[PDB]
Order: structure tokens, then sequence, then C-alpha cells
């Protein structure tokens, strides 16, 4: 029989399972850096409406 | 699966903020209002007096 599509002599194989979390940090950082943000925010916030405080008098 | 039953507190506050936890994490913010609303008069230790006004109608 003839020169038909025969396999390759060898294999290469290849994916045949799952995918992954992406980055290192899994855990509750990922929320607990929102406590840092907030944590930033009113420490300016209340600062500004403090701020405004003198500044309505000013008025 | 199991709900929060009440008898243990300890216990309780555990499997209701595991099994039914959606209204747990509200709560928490609920209780965190009030209470540390009540822990701040030492907290501000006299921080502050606004000192706004109306007109100042002075006296004799
Ligand atoms: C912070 C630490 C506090 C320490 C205080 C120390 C002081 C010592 C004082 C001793 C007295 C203890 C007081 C505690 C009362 C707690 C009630 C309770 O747990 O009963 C359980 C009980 C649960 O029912 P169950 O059938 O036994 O449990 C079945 C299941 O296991 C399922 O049960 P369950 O767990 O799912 O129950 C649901 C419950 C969640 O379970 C809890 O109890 C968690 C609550 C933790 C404490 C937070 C509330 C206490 C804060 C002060 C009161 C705020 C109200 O959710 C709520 O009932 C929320 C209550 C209202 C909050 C808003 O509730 C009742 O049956 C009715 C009792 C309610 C009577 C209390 C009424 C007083 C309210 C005062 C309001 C003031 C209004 C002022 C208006 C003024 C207008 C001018
Ligand atoms: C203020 C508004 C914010 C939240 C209030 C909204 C409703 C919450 C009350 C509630 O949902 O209780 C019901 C729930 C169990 O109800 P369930 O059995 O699911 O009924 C369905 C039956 N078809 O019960 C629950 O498990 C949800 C309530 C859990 C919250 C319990 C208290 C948490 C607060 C933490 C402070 C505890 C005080 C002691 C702390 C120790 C000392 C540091």
């Amino acid at each position: 029989v003839g020169q038909d599509l025969p396999p390759v002599g060898g294999y290469e194989p290849v994916q045949w399972r799952r995918n992954l979390p992406a980055r290192g940090f899994r855990p509750l950082v990922y929320l607990a850096a929102l406590c840092g943000i907030c944590g930033y925010g009113f420490y300016r916030a209340l600062g500004g409406i403090q701020e405004r405080r003198e500044l309505k008098r000013e008025k | 699966a199991n709900p929060g039953f009440w008898n243990g507190p300890f216990r309780y506050l555990r499997w209701s903020a595991h099994n039914r936890p959606h209204l747990f994490f509200a709560f928490a913010i609920g209780i965190a209002g009030p209470v540390a609303a009540l822990t701040l008069t030492p907290l501000r230790r006299k921080y502050l007096y606004p000192d706004h006004s109306p007109l100042p109608q002075s006296y004799p």
C-alpha cells in the first residue's frame, strides 16, 4: 500500500486539563487594602469637610 | 446544609456568617454604627467646637 497520510513518528502531546488563579494575592488583602483605601479616603474627606468649617464661617 | 441556630451564640455567629452570611455582614455594619458612636466621648477627648452663627445681636 502506497504513501497515504500516515501518522508522525512522535506525538508531542497537548493540554487536556484545567487552568489556574491569576496572581499570588488570593487572600483577604484583596479585601483589606479596600479598608486601606477608605482608610485613606475619609482621612482627607472629613478633613476637607473640616476645612469647610473654617470656610463657611469665613463667608 | 445547616442554617443558623441560636443556643450557642459564639457558634451561631459562626454558622450564620458561613452559610447565610449576607445578612451577617450587613448587621456587622449595623452594629459598627451606634456602638462606635458611643465610643467617641473619650475618643474626641474634646477635639473641637464648630462655632457657627447667624447674626450676633449683642447686649447693652
